[PDB]
This record gives structure tokens, C-alpha cells and sequence, in this order.
């Protein structure tokens, strides 16, 4: 069992255990959900509070990375913040060098590449976060997830963290072709209130954001009255 | 080596005006007569310059990106005073590496019910005042605007527009590389708007300009 001490070693079965362990940190974190409508994309996440004395906005998990795109972090927040910085730099590079807003599919593939490189070298460890990427540039609305292995995929709806098995069940009873961004906020918030476990985590709040036609394809937090 | 000519600005009671023409020249050739030379920066600020257009474009693109990003990433909206300071440190740094920004800038804005106007030259000299100019505007227009600001109380918007047009009229008569097509920007009430292009009225029919009187041999 020396094979699980660094990310630069395969096990006999063809696995990389340090990356699996990093994934377990995401699976024990707070729940997130997201949905891709015909207008846009909506993201929502549960924040577990550690004190009743925090200001509002503390330890935000959702961050803008360009005018038209945003990221939500699951698992370890300071690791997520390092990925947010990288993503900001790739979006700026696309505007400065190629004179375009970065397409959603390209942004997700660069984030994946960046995360993968920390699974290859004896001197670094894998990130302990999964990132939800939400974008609306010239390729339409797009929602992607990148995990600690650096694997990247596109979704119509998705859930992450410790409530994900149940939350997935409830996202399967939505109609993705038809739904608008105002309905979505009500349904997504409901799923998150229902999976919350009241024994373990006593204090919590919800954080919600979107990018859609209503907002002029600007990625932003929803106004706190719509919850 | 596309280049722009004069720029002029003046503060009035409640705001600030900035004006220039729509032309870029290449040496003596008048190459493009339909170029918008004023650029908005963030929420409160507008700038213009005299001299090398490529250097104006590089510098303003860089400042606009910094201002939009700082706001998008949670560090607030920069004021005209801060934008001006930042511009001046960039120009001085380039002067100090012997790679100068070969322009002279005028910056105007409005924030906090308080108007701003200032200039920066290509070695990094900076100043603020009730009237500012670049190019031939510094020799032709400042004398007229400084006389209008002598009245006590300050200028109304209407008086300010009238003296600005007298200045543009003289630049068209006496600056070689010019056209009769101008825009005015107005910063007032914490925002900037840029007007449509217009032309000024000119006089060519004095008796002393006639063919007989101007003849060299009688």
C-alpha cells in the first residue's frame, strides 16, 4: 500500500488513488445543482455556515469569470479559487489575442487541462474541488463540469456533493426544452431545501446565479428577493 | 503614422465639455475623415489625444480592460481622478525605458457632482485646470477660453458651447491638417454622452479678400 502516496504512480489495477481520494473531498461537501434552459443557465448552491456572526456574501461559492460566464465551486473553496483565477486569465487572453469572448466549450477544456496537469507530477497534489462552468457566448447557453481528474463533460442538468443521488432523481422530472429561468429558480431552490440534512448542518443559506436573455447575457447573482 | 490633430476642453457650472474633429492624417494627406477619436472609459470618464493614433489605441485599450475587469471581479468602479493617475504612471514608465507614448492626452469626467479635467504629455507632465488643450488648440484656443473664464461666477452650459464653437472655427481657418466636422462630449450628472458630428459657420467674403486687392502686380 505504498502505491497511494503520490499522484505520479499507477496501482496494479490501473488506478491513480490520490485522485480518487481528492474526489472523496468533493463528495462530502455541500450540494450544488444547475440547469440549462432555452434562455440561459441557472446555478444554485448550499452554503453551510460555521458561525451565526458572518456578514452576507462571506465565503461565496459563485464567481464571474467574464461578462457572459461564471463558475460555481464544490468541495474545497480555496482550491476552487485557484481555478477561478486561471479561468479569468484564459477569458482575458481570448479577448486580448483573438478578439472574441471565449466560447463555453473552449473555456471548459482549458480548465480541464489545467486540473489534469496536477495529477501527473510527484511534487503537486490534485485539486479537491469540482467546478461547474456556465456560459452564454456565440455558441449558445452551455453548462459543463470539470472534476479533480481533469475530466470534462456537458450537461442539461447536474448535481454535485453529498445530496447528489437524491437531487439527480428530482432533476430528471424537469422538461429542459420548455422551462424558463424564473421557473428554474423556484424548482432548483426547492430541491436544495429538501435534501438539506437538519441534524448535521444547522445553519445554511442558498446562493443563486444566472446568465440569460433577461439579463442581456450578463452572468450575475439573482436579486435576494427571488427566493 | 496615422495621426490626430487638436483637442480642447472647458469646465462649466455643472459639467465639462471636450471637443475634437473626426480626422486622421498621414503626413499632409487627409486620409480618413470619419473617425470617432473620443473614447469612453468605465462609467464616468472620456479621453482624447493629439499625435500617434496607434499609441493612443494601445494605451486606451489597456486602461479600459483594467477598469472593466476591476469592476467585474469585485474592486469597485474607478473614478476619473484614479484613471488619470494610472494613465500618468504608464506614460512616465514608457518614457523611462526610452520607448515613449508619442501622444498628448486630455481627460474629462464627472463623479460625485464634481467635474474633472486634466492633461498629460509624452514625458509624463501632468496638470489640471478649468481649460485644457492639445496640439494647436494650446496656441489658438486657450487664449479665448481663458478670457471667457475671467467673468465671475463661471460659465453656463450655453456660454460654454458658444465659446467652444468660436475656437473650432479658428482651428479650421488656421490649422492646416483639419476639417470642418467636430464632435462634443458632455460629462454631467455622473455620466458622459457623445454628440453627433456637426459643422461650424465660416466667413470668406470680406472685401479685402477680393481678386483685385490681393493681386501682386497691378
Amino acid at each position: 500500500t505504498e502505491h497511494d502516496q503520490s499522484t505520479d504512480i499507477f496501482s496494479a489495477d490501473g488506478r491513480v488513488f490520490q485522485v480518487e481520494y481528492a474526489c472523496k473531498a468533493v463528495d462530502n461537501g455541500s450540494t450544488a445543482v444547475a440547469a440549462c434552459c432555452t434562455d440561459g443557465v441557472v446555478v444554485a448552491v448550499e452554503k453551510i455556515l460555521t458561525s451565526r456572526m458572518l456578514e452576507e456574501g462571506s465565503n461565496d461559492r459563485i464567481h464571474a469569470v467574464d461578462r457572459q460566464a461564471g463558475v460555481c465551486i464544490c468541495g474545497m473553496l480555496p482550491d476552487g479559487r485557484a481555478v477561478v483565477s486561471r479561468a479569468r486569465a484564459e477569458a482575458e487572453n481570448s479577448r486580448d489575442v483573438f478578439a472574441t469572448p471565449i466560447p463555453g466549450s473552449v473555456l471548459a477544456s482549458r480548465i480541464g487541462e489545467f486540473m489534469h496537469v496536477y495529477t501527473t507530477h510527484y511534487a503537486y497534489r490534485p485539486f479537491g474541488c469540482s467546478v461547474i462552468i456556465a456560459s452564454y457566448a456565440d455558441d449558445g447557453p452551455q453548462l459543463f463540469v470539470s472534476d479533480p481528474s481533469g475530466t470534462v463533460a456537458g450537461y442539461y442538468g447536474i448535481a454535485l456533493g453529498k445530496g447528489k443521488t437524491v437531487a439527480k432523481t428530482e432533476l430528471e422530472k424537469l422538461n429542459f426544452k420548455s422551462i424558463t429561468c424564473d421557473e428554474a429558480v423556484v424548482k432548483l431552490t426547492k430541491i436544495l431545501h429538501d435534501v438539506h440534512d437538519k441534524s448535521k448542518d444547522k445553519l445554511y443559506e442558498l446562493e443563486v446565479a444566472w446568465v440569460c436573455n433577461k439579463s442581456n447575457c450578463v452572468f450575475q447573482h439573482v436579486p435576494n428577493d427571488m427566493i | 503614422m496615422a495621426s490626430g490633430g487638436s483637442v480642447i476642453g472647458v469646465k462649466y457650472n455643472g459639467g465639462v465639455l471636450l471637443a475634437c474633429d473626426t480626422l486622421l492624417s498621414y503626413g499632409s494627406l487627409a486620409k480618413w475623415p470619419n473617425i470617432p477619436r473620443m473614447k469612453l472609459v468605465g462609467a464616468y470618464t472620456v479621453m482624447c489625444a493629439t499625435g500617434d493614433y496607434a499609441d493612443f489605441q494601445e494605451m486606451t485599450t489597456m486602461i479600459e480592460n483594467h477598469v472593466n475587469r476591476q469592476q467585474m471581479y469585485g474592486g469597485g468602479a474607478l473614478t476619473p481622478n484614479e484613471v488619470f493617475c494610472y494613465l500618468q504612471r504608464h506614460v512616465y514608465h514608457k518614457r523611462s525605458q526610452f520607448e515613449p507614448c508619442l501622444c498628448r492626452f486630455v481627460v474629462a469626467g464627472c463623479h460625485g457632482g464634481e467635474p474633472f479635467l486634466g492633461g498629460v504629455d509624452d514625458v509624463g507632465t501632468r496638470w489640471t485646470d478649468d481649460c485644457v488643450a492639445a496640439g494647436y488648440g494650446a496656441y489658438v484656443a486657450l487664449p479665448l477660453l481663458r478670457q471667457a473664464l475671467e467673468k465671475p461666477g463661471g460659465l453656463t452650459r450655453e456660454e460654454a458651447i458658444r465659446v467652444i464653437k468660436d475656437c473650432l472655427r479658428v482651428l479650421f481657418y488656421r490649422e492646416c491638417r483639419a476639417i470642418n466636422k467636430f464632435q462634443i462630449a458632455d460629462a454631467t450628472s455622473d455620466m458622459v454622452s457623445i454628440g453627433e458630428p456637426f459643422e461650424v459657420e465660416t466667413n470668406w467674403e470680406y472685401d479685402g479678400f477680393c481678386f483685385e486687392k490681393t493681386a501682386i502686380i497691378r
